[PDB]
């Protein structure tokens, strides 16, 4: 009437919960790269010689 | 010796032929050795600021 060791198992399994990849978008920046500084438009002289 | 501009502060005048050390001379005059009155001592009786 007690427990005794019955057959080996003939298999494992093994579960865990995992989520998929997407596309690859690869969207680096909200405005990108380094922006060149730049010319004002027109500026115009400021200064001149004398006579 | 013609003066272009002569607005109160300004002066303009060519000064045509004479040499780079008269010149230099004048220019140096105007900025080194004409006189002016100015501040040199000042007497603080108080000052809180």
């Amino acid at each position: 009437g007690g427990l005794t060791c019955a057959s080996a198992p003939q298999g494992t399994l093994r579960i865990l919960e995992g989520p998929q990849q997407s596309l690859s978008g690869s969207p680096l920046q909200p405005i990108p790269a380094s922006p060149p500084p730049q010319i004002p438009p027109g500026l115009r002289p400021r200064f001149c010689a004398f006579g | 010796v013609d003066v272009v501009h002569m607005d109160e502060n300004s002066l303009e005048f060519d000064m045509v032929g004479i040499d780079a050390a008269i010149a230099n001379a004048f220019r140096r005059i105007l900025l080194a050795e004409v006189p002016t009155m100015a501040v040199e001592k000042v007497l603080v009786y108080n000052n809180t600021s």
